[PDB]
RNA sequence: UUCAAGAGGGCGUGAAACCGUUAAGAGGUAAACGGGUGGGGUCCGCGCAGUCCGCCCGGAGGAUUCAACCCGGCGGCGCGG
RNA sequence: GACCCGUCUUGAAACACGGACCAAGGAGUCUAACACGUGCGCGAGUCGGGGGCUACGAAAGCCGCCGUGGCGCAAUG
RNA sequence: UGGAUGGCGCUGGAGCGUCGGGCCCAUACCCGGCCGUCGCUGGCAGUCGGCAGAGCGAGAAAGAGAGUGGCGCGGACGCUACGCCGCGACGAGUAGGAGGGCCGCUGCGGUGAGCCUUGAAGCCUAGGGCGCGGGCCCGGGUGGAGCCGC
């Protein structure tokens, strides 16, 4: 009822939330982006108990299930029709994601061509 | 405040040098001026020797 | 008076010219540069002297 | 918890060259091959010497090759220098040779071909002799630069011959106090 | 918190972690070394069984500065063929009765990785005489290998 | 030569593409389309290319000879196959096998053309 | 190459690579070479011995042309005259000798350093040295002066 | 009136702090956060009878239909000892 | 489970100081010299930087009886 | 100031002294999975195919050694060598040092037969997702003329 991936492995991840900057909610001029705090009084860098955790490398993911969509496909970014001849050999692993600025008179001829080659397109009903 | 081992040296910049700085951006537009005032000199005296 | 200009040696300027003439003869380093050379019959293309006329 | 000091776990030797040319990396691709596959250590020495810098593969002059080839026993024997070969003019009698170097200067190349010699490259050393037999290996003077006359024990310090850094040597640049015996001291 | 003269010894018997065990042959020149670290060790004299249940279970080799286990005789017979030691039961006759070639089968054995003792030690610091765990205990060490091994 | 211009082309060509931690290539006679030494088609003396027919049906096969290498006009040769499914794959297994012509590119030059025959079917 | 420096990798660190206890102030130890004799004494007594004092005689209107005298060795004395003259000179049985001019080639004085191959020469120069004269008298050939 | 007042005489775009009103969910240890679940909402599944591709046997259908020879054209290796 | 962040400090939650709130702007740069590592060319020699000759181009290319000159090849009193 | 075996409270103890058995838990020790660095200067140019025949991991320095009278038209993946694959031990960290950044901004030579009034930048978002992270990408709204990747 879809285009099946080749093999469907069980995706496990080691952390599902984000990281937020320390003292981000008390202010507004503090964004929710990560900046390694460099004080000397501090509690986060010295890893007290019950505080905000930090981004070490141990949260890295397995090289077999990295960058994998939940459907089991990798992504690839496409502007025109000419770059879908790339994927007629690498087919069952990677998927195409049509860019934003492409207007709605061309996506009618890209998605049809990407239905003969049996290539999955992530956003096939974008504009209409 | 010299460190371990470097040569001693005395720079001559204790004066105000930024006021008197002679740039040379003229140079490829003065070799053309001298080339014109030498060829129009070489055509004023038509059969004479050009080099003095 | 920031140091705008640079100078390079002579015998490196001439080695770059010999190393840029030696790769305008292969039909792969020209196609991969981007030109459209699918049909030209000979890559060191030498034409008669009546083009200056 | 284990009280190993992690101070010198990483070796600081060099693996691969910093050079971006491709006529060196096409020969490294052939002796990376011939260093893990064959048994003999001539390849494992020349590989190590194709990584080092310019100031650690110094130029071998030709009269240290006539000297280091006139030694009895080494007849009909090719040389291998990973460095370069420059010409000399203070030699009037050159014998025939068989040299395998990188760069041969255009006065000495023509000095040897007139004397009936022969210059190979490091691909025809591979066709001629892979496992390293019947090659005399050389190198140039390592500690020959002028820098190595500044180093060592600091001057003004007894029993120490060492050139200091002077902007110009003369009759009043560093001659006076620590050197004479009447102006203070000597060392 | 370790004394510097001690830590050299515990790195001359190759005892780097906590809960590491080795086999040491005895003489006058190694009793006085094992006397200076009486507060940190608990040594004994093992039975025949607790050499089997340390070689067969927690016994790993040392092949080229690595740690490769023992699943065949040919892993021994590479590095000990020059001593007529071609299996495991010759290495055990050597350790139990200490043969001439004890050094070349004790530098080869990687230090053992024991677990935490079940049940619980009495008190770590003091001597085994006054109700501790350190010091000599000549044949109670098989009541600490059947517990930890 | 070959290893000279792989050491040149491997990173600064224009048929090359880099995005999403990936790498592809748009050479005119490539298959699997990815930048490697064996699947480039501008360097070697012998190259295999498989293209769709210029018309709606069929599969063309672009070879390359050895005589006129520097003459890009008559260096290649195009043939056209418009047949059923078995004998086309057999006449490509034969073109690449029984001439000993670059035998490394056989299975991928059958897979890509069995995907052109899958492609040019009337869709339901 | 602003992008290869160090300060572009230090945006985020507070002190910018110069400490926090004793900060990077302007001039701690005087400006330039201050304290040759007071408190930078050890650097000059250990790395520039004899920085301090006077020695010798003064000489006021000193030119660098009255004492112009470039040198040469006997090693490369044959490099001035081209190769085919040393050949014809070693080839002829008569007993002639090729004349070597140094002043023409930009040298005045003839010193003597190395071995010299055995064939007769005649040297026109302005000075000599005693070893470099007894090597040519020992091979055979002369030493001719010129003003 | 204009394509447009969602461009109205300091009139392109119209950001946050901030305030007004609407809808929801709460409220005795100042509020806020971290780790962990649970409930309630908004939404997507363009989910709501769930794989496909090879190969053989069987069942029924139909073509412009195979192997082989014959001419014509191209291409490849040639150690022709 | 959990005291508010920056900062000097042996020692910050501190009865130590600056800080009501949001947007934009904001702090190791530029020459000369020297020292050492490193990449490139030529090699006992090397370098044309000043001078000449023939839209982009105020660029590029040449000159050796224009190599004078600089550093180097020989130190010491 | 109204207050401290930590609190409530505790006398066949929940008090003091000597000792038994059994049980609780930390990021410590063992075993297992995953990331990353270091390390063996570890392993692959032998995809050698009807001219072929499928090789060296075996306890014992050295050639499945060469010369010698003694029917069918068939065989996965790979290797951007700055790559890919395998085995071991290790990982705390201020001032400070170094390396990698397919993180990012504004601009120039090159190049994408790039995209764009069938709607670009920029904003907004209880919309869908990836990355250790810096950050980016997509859908849905406003907006009206120039923009991005290598
Ligand atoms: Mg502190
Ligand atoms: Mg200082
Ligand atoms: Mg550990
Ligand atoms: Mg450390
Ligand atoms: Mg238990
Ligand atoms: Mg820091
Ligand atoms: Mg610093
Ligand atoms: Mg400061
Ligand atoms: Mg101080
Ligand atoms: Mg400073
Ligand atoms: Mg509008
Ligand atoms: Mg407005
Ligand atoms: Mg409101
Ligand atoms: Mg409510
Ligand atoms: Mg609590
Ligand atoms: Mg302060
Ligand atoms: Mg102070
Ligand atoms: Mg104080
Ligand atoms: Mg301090
Ligand atoms: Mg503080
Ligand atoms: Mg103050
Ligand atoms: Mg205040
Ligand atoms: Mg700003
Ligand atoms: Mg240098
Ligand atoms: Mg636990
Ligand atoms: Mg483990
Ligand atoms: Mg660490
Ligand atoms: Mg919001
Ligand atoms: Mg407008």
């Amino acid at each position: 009822a879809a285009l099946r991936p080749l093999v469907k492995p069980k995706i496990v991840k080691k952390r599902t939330k984000k990281f937020i900057r320390h003292q981000s909610d008390r202010y507004v001029k503090i964004k929710r982006n990560w900046r390694k705090p460099r004080g000397i009084d501090n509690r986060v860098r010295r890893r007290f108990k019950g505080q905000i955790l930090m981004p070490n490398i141990g949260y890295g993911s397995n090289k077999k299930t990295k960058h994998m969509l939940p459907s089991g496909f990798r992504k690839f970014l496409v502007h025109n029709v000419k770059e879908l001849e790339v994927l007629l050999m690498c087919n069952k692993s990677y998927c195409a994601e049509i860019a934003h600025n492409v207007s709605s008179k061309n996506r009618k001829a890209i998605v049809e061509r990407a239905a003969q080659l049996a290539i999955r397109v992530t956003n096939p009903n974008a504009r209409l | 405040a010299p460190s371990r081992n470097g040569m001693i040296l005395k720079p001559h910049f204790h004066k105000d040098w930024q006021r008197r700085v002679a740039t040379w951006f003229n140079q490829p537009a003065r070799k053309i001026r001298r080339r014109k005032a030498r060829q129009a000199r070489a055509r004023r005296i038509a059969p004479r020797p050009a080099a003095g | 008076w920031r140091r705008w200009h640079r100078r390079v040696n002579t015998t490196q300027k001439r080695y770059a010219i010999c190393s840029a003439l030696a790769a305008s003869a292969l039909p792969a380093l020209v196609m991969s540069k981007g030109h459209r050379i699918e049909e030209v019959p000979e890559l060191p293309l030498v034409v008669e002297d009546k083009v200056e006329g | 918890g284990v009280d190993i000091r992690h101070n010198k776990d990483r070796k600081v030797r060099r693996k691969e060259p910093k050079s971006q040319d491709i006529y060196l990396r096409l020969l490294v691709k052939l002796y990376r091959f011939l260093a893990r596959r064959t048994n003999s250590t001539f390849n494992q020495v020349v590989l190590k010497r194709l990584f080092m810098s310019r100031t650690n593969r110094p130029p071998l002059s030709l009269s240290r090759m006539i000297r280091k080839m006139k030694l009895p026993g080494r007849e009909n024997k090719t040389a291998v220098v990973v460095g370069t070969v420059t010409d000399d003019v203070r030699v009037q009698e050159v014998p025939k040779l068989k040299v395998c170097a990188l760069r041969v200067t255009s006065r000495a190349r023509s000095r040897i071909l007139k004397a009936g010699g022969k210059i190979l490259t490091f691909d025809q050393l591979a066709l001629d002799s892979p496992k390293g037999r019947g090659t005399v290996l050389l190198s140039g003077p390592r500690k020959g630069r002028e820098v190595y006359r500044h180093f060592g024990k600091a001057p003004g310090t007894p029993h120490s011959h060492t050139k200091p850094y002077v902007r110009s040597k003369g009759r009043k640049f560093e001659r006076a106090r620590g050197r004479r015996a009447s102006r203070g001291y000597k060392n | 918190g370790v004394s510097p003269k001690v830590r050299k010894v515990l790195q001359l018997l190759r005892l780097r972690q906590i809960f590491n065990g080795t086999f040491v042959k005895l003489n006058k020149a190694s009793i006085n070394m094992l006397r200076i670290v009486e507060p940190y060790i608990a040594w004994g004299y093992p039975n025949l069984k607790s050499v089997n249940e340390l070689i067969y279970k927690r016994g790993y080799g040392k092949i080229n500065k690595k740690r490769i286990a023992l699943t065949d005789n040919t892993l021994i017979a590479r590095s000990l063929g020059k001593y007529n030691i071609i299996c495991m039961e010759d290495l055990i006759h050597e350790i139990y009765t200490v043969g001439k070639h004890f050094k070349e089968a004790n530098n080869f054995l990687w230090p053992f990785k024991l677990s935490s003792p079940r049940g619980g030690m009495k008190k770590k610091t003091t001597h085994f005489v006054e109700g501790g765990d350190a010091g000599n205990r000549e044949d109670q060490i098989n009541r600490l290998i059947r517990r930890m091994n | 030569s070959a290893h000279l211009q792989w050491m040149v082309v491997r990173n600064c060509s224009s048929f090359l593409i880099k995005r999403n931690k990936q790498t592809y290539s748009t050479e005119p006679n490539n298959l699997k389309a990815r930048n490697s030494f064996r699947y480039n088609g501008l360097i070697h003396r012998k190259t295999v290319g498989v293209e769709p027919a210029a018309d709606g049906k069929g599969v063309v096969v672009v070879m390359k000879r050895r005589s006129g290498q520097r003459k890009p006009a008559t260096s290649y040769v195009r043939t056209t196959i418009n047949k059923n499914a078995r004998a086309t794959l057999s006449s490509i297994r034969h073109m690449i096998r029984k001439n000993k012509y670059h035998p490394d590119l056989r299975m991928a030059a059958i897979r890509r053309a069995s995907a052109i025959l899958r492609s040019q079917k009337p869709v339901m | 190459p602003s992008r290869l420096r160090k300060t572009r990798k230090l945006r985020g660190h507070v002190s910018h690579g110069h400490g926090r206890i004793g900060k990077h102030r302007k001039h701690p130890g005087g400006r330039g070479n201050a304290g040759g004799m007071h408190h930078h004494r050890i650097n000059f007594d250990k790395y520039h011995p004899g920085y301090f004092g006077k020695v010798g005689m003064r000489h006021y209107h000193l030119k660098r042309n009255q004492s112009f005298c470039p040198t040469v060795n006997l090693d490369k004395l044959w490099t001035l005259v081209s190769e085919q003259t040393r050949v014809n000179a070693a080839k002829n049985k008569t007993g002639a000798a090729p004349i070597i001019d140094v002043v023409r080639s930009g040298y005045y004085k003839v010193l003597g350093k190395g071995k010299l191959p055995k064939q007769p020469v005649i040297v026109k120069a302005k000075f000599f040295s005693r070893r470099a004269e007894e090597k040519i008298k020992g091979v055979g050939g002369a030493c001719v002066l010129v003003a």
